């Protein structure tokens, strides 16, 4: 008792201090946690912001996915190809049957991806050929990549020797990751933190708390999801989960007092097939006419009205194209700045 | 197919195949093993409030 | 047909296990037990405050030394308290602040926590060198980290969202066995007292025991409506407890092979978030969703007491191994000691 073992309380007061200053720092730091279905941009925007606000992809970081980029690239390949059985699509040359039959004996299972001058040339054949583009065209029918031509397209570039991926091509990659991914980014004075817990397969209900007053919520919605459907119910249209989940977030008693922020994502994906496909595939009492001005706006609508405290919180709707660094940019710029005045 | 089914039935043989007892006995040895230590629990114990530990 | 011999073999395999456990439901622990001097209702206050975490604290484990003890708060911390003095051991700095839980090893070396980044960390205290740093990273779990209990400082056992336990070899980081089985979020593991075998608790409202050496799940405890938050194994290693989100604790018999008791009461029917026995066995300790410790007689199953001192949910508890004392830990930051 009163003696020299009270150089472990000096030693605990020197935590406290620790402690104290970097609690300190923690109130005055912005948290955003990215929600929303899987391949509604949530990777995106999370990367976006590295881009944006800090380092941005270095050469070394972007060849770290030279093999996620191969790994797409041959996944949408094949899976346009198998889709053309699915829907009986003959091939627009029929020695294409053969690069087909060779892009499965070349791809083999996972290791990574692989690209040879053989394979290259495999799947340049096969994208190139009019049948399996009549296919891309119909990938409204089977679970197909967003970033499948974009790779396709770019095969030229990408199947070089001495290729490095650029940071469009990191944009562009669908990595699935299932642990919680966070990024730190200090802009406009103060300091940022945007989680984005991405296929954390678990029940949402076990982790959900955790966010509990998160500075807002940046809810992704793919918009052109709207003539999906769900490859295991068949019956369950996307866009319509999609919907489900935001009225649970929005409403939740966790989210309360946090600003909620729709990103309806994927316009440029949207503007190109609602000249296409019509919304009624998606909401059938729409009676407006199937333009992007008017169907964005119904879509905007549907999902501002689950909100069932409409009186206490305002949905911050904005429209992206995730994979646009200027459109997130301004629209982000945006956000900070809402948040900025709404709270802080 | 046919090894999965295998695959549950051997589990289901591990569950199935144990020494069980009845719920008097392993009631009974639970009533046993807490009187036996009683005491010997502090938070039913109210030990010599004096400067143990707290 | 083939398949029918399995299908055929696998149906009456689970009736008798269904008759079995029906076999021997001769007597009820609360008939044998009806006739004992009941717990009373004891007393117990806050010795101990301790305070120096921001956020929610979502777990927090006694060194087996019954003093030191470690608590995670996903406010990227870990704090290694004294209990006595209340002095910070240590605070270590988390790479990732969304904690789920944290273990003290028997030995006191080392400390493990976990959570959203599906990742188990191992700490060692004593780096030589001055202070901590993540010496160990164990991955594998496609779900989060939702329990993790050091076997010895050369294993850990760990329970995750992704439906899967896992043993691992600390030393070498790789993943030892994999305990497949539950089909829903396992969210709490306990040790059996000699570290020979487990049992996990999951949102599938099953408790399961499995054999660590043998990696394979032994039995499996139904009897919960709903998720398993908690789960403890009783002082003697024959029994078990379940805490879960349908409002009750239930008390499990592993050489009956079933439910015995359930402690639940009217007027309460928010979540148990964790469970622990009294060093006796006689007293359950289930920290409830209402920022209460609720303490009940685990023979006769009813309320023999309440702790109540935190403001926001009880989330985490302990009791020392040498019975000495309790710690609830709470989602307002501070944690408190009682006896
Ligand atoms: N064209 C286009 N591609 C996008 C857009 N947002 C994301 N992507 C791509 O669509 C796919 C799914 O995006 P991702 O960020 O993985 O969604 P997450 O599953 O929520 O993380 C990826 O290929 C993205 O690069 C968008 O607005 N337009």
């Amino acid at each position: 008792l009163s003696a020299e073992d009270k150089a472990a309380v000096e030693r605990s007061k020197m935590i406290d201090r620790n402690l104290r200053e970097d609690g300190e720092k923690a109130a005055r730091e912005v948290k955003l946690l990215l929600l929303g279905a899987g391949e509604s941009g949530k990777s995106t925007i999370v990367k976006q912001m590295k881009i944006i606000h800090e380092a941005g992809y270095s050469e070394e970081e972007c060849k770290q996915y030279k093999a996620v980029v191969y790994s797409n690239t041959i996944q949408s390949i094949i899976a346009i190809i198998r889709a053309m059985g699915r829907l009986k699509i003959d091939f627009g040359d029929a020695a294409r049957a053969d690069d087909a039959r060779q892009l499965f004996v070349l791809a083999g299972a996972a290791e990574e991806g692989f690209m040879t001058a053989e394979l290259a040339g495999v799947i340049k054949r096969l994208w190139k050929d009019s049948g399996v583009q009549a296919c891309f065209n119909r990938s409204r029918e089977y679970q197909l990549n967003d970033s499948a031509a974009y790779y396709l397209n770019d095969l030229d570039r990408i199947a070089q020797p001495n290729y490095i991926p650029t940071q469009q091509d990191v944009l562009r990659t669908r990595v699935k990751t299932t642990g919680i991914v966070e990024t730190h980014f200090t802009f406009k004075d103060l300091h940022f933190k945007m989680f984005d817990v991405g296929a954390q397969r678990s029940e949402r209900k076990k982790w959900i708390h955790c966010f509990e007053g998160v500075t807002a919520i940046i809810f992704c919605v793919a918009l052109s999801d709207y003539d999906l459907v769900l490859a295991e119910d068949e019956e369950m249209n996307r866009m319509h989960e999609s919907m489900k989940l935001f009225d649970s977030i929005c409403n939740n008693k966790w989210f309360t007092d946090t600003s909620i922020i729709l990103f309806l994502n994927k316009k440029d994906l949207f503007e190109e097939k609602i000249k296409k496909s019509p919304l009624t595939i998606c909401y059938p009492e729409y009676a407006g006419s199937n333009t992007y001005e008017e169907a964005a706006a119904y879509i905007q609508c549907q999902f501002e009205d689950l909100n069932k405290r409409k009186d206490t919180k305002e949905i911050y709707t904005h429209f992206t194209c995730a994979t646009d660094t200027k459109n997130v940019q301004f629209v982000f710029d945006a956000v900070t700045d809402v948040i900025i005045k709404n709270n802080l | 197919s046919i090894a999965q089914a295998r695959k549950l039935v051997e589990q289901l043989k591990m569950e199935a195949n144990i020494d069980r007892i009845k719920v008097s006995k392993a009631a009974a040895d639970l009533m046993a093993y807490c009187e036996a230590h009683a005491k010997e629990d502090p938070l039913l114990t109210p030990v010599p409030a004096s400067e143990n530990p707290f | 047909s083939e398949l029918d011999q399995l299908r055929q073999e696998a149906e009456q395999l689970k009736n008798q296990i269904r008759d079995a456990r029906k076999a021997c439901a001769d007597a009820t622990l609360s008939q044998i037990t009806n006739n004992i001097d009941p717990v009373g209702r004891i007393q117990m206050r806050t010795r101990r405050t301790l305070r120096g975490h921001l956020a929610k604290i979502y777990a927090m484990h006694w060194g087996t030394d019954s003093r030191l003890l470690v608590s995670a708060s996903q406010d990227g911390k870990l704090i290694i308290w004294d209990s006595y003095t209340t002095n910070k051991v240590h605070a270590i700095p988390l790479r990732s602040s969304w904690v789920m839980t944290c273990a003290y090893a028997p030995s006191g070396n080392y400390v493990a926590c976990g959570g959203l980044d599906n990742i188990c960390s191992i700490y060692n205290l004593k780096t030589r060198e001055g202070n901590v740093r993540v010496s160990r990273e164990l991955a594998g779990h496609t779900g989060y980290l939702s329990c993790c209990r050091f076997l010895d400082d050369n294993q850990i056992v760990t329970s995750s969202g992704d439906t899967t336990c896992a043993l691992w070899d600390i030393e070498t980081g790789q993943q030892t066995t994999t305990f497949t089985g539950h089909t829903g979020d396992v969210m709490s593991l306990s040790l059996a007292p000699d570290t020979r075998l487990f049992v996990s608790g999951a949102c599938d409202a099953s408790a399961k025991l499995w054999d660590v050496r043998e990696g394979m799940c032994r039995q499996t405890f139904t009897g919960h409506e709903s998720d398993i938050n908690a789960i403890c194994f009783f002082p003697n290693g024959n029994a078990f407890a379940t805490g879960s989100d349908d409002a009750t604790c239930r008390l499990f018999d592993l050489r009956a092979d079933q439910e015995l008791m359930t402690y639940s009461h009217d007027n309460i029917i928010c979540g148990i978030t964790s469970v622990s026995f009294s060093k006796s066995g006689r007293l359950l300790l289930a920290g409830y969703d209402d920022f209460n410790c609720n303490v009940w007689d685990a023979l006769k199953a009813d309320r023999a007491g309440v702790l109540a001192g935190h403001d926001n949910r009880v989330s985490c508890l302990g009791v020392t191994d040498d019975g000495m004392a309790v710690a609830t830990g709470s989602w307002d930051s501070f944690l408190k000691i009682w006896n």
